[PDB]
C-alpha cells in the first residue's frame, strides 16, 4: 500500500534536519534587519 | 603671515609670551581619547518646516 514507505522518512529526516538550520538563520536575518527598529527610541520636543 | 621679518616676530614673542607656563604642568596633561564613531541614524520631524 506505501512503497514509498522507507524513502519518505530518510527525506523526512534531511527536512528536519535543513529546518533545524534554516529556522534559527532566517530568524536571525529577520532580527538582524529589524533591530533598528527594535531598540529606536522617540523622544517628543515640542515648542513651548 | 604679510609683511614682516620672522626675526621681529621671535623677539616679540620672547618679550610678550615669556611669562607663560613652562614646559611641566604639574602632571595633569589633556590627552585625547580616541572616538568611537557609531553608525547611527537621527530623525528630527517637522513638517511645519
Ligand atoms: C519547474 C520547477 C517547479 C518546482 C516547484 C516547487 C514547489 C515548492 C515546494 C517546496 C517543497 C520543500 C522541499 C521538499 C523536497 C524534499 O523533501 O527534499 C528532500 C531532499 C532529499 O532527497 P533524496 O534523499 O531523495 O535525494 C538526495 C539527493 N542528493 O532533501 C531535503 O530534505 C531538502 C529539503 C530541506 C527543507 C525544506 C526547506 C524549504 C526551502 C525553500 C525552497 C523552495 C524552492 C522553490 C523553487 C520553485
Amino acid at each position: 500500500a506505501e512503497p514509498e514507505h522507507d524513502h519518505r522518512k530518510r527525506m523526512g529526516l534531511k527536512m528536519l534536519l535543513m529546518m533545524g538550520l534554516l529556522l534559527p538563520l532566517v530568524y536571525a536575518m529577520k532580527r538582524h534587519k529589524w533591530s533598528v527598529l527594535k531598540s529606536r527610541k522617540l523622544a517628543y520636543r515640542p515648542p513651548k | 603671515a604679510g609683511g614682516l621679518e620672522h626675526r621681529q616676530l621671535l623677539d616679540l614673542a620672547q618679550k610678550h609670551f615669556s611669562g607663560l607656563s613652562g614646559t611641566y604642568d604639574e602632571d595633569a596633561v589633556p590627552t585625547l581619547s580616541p572616538c568611537r564613531f557609531t553608525g547611527s541614524q537621527i530623525c528630527h520631524r517637522e513638517d511645519g518646516l
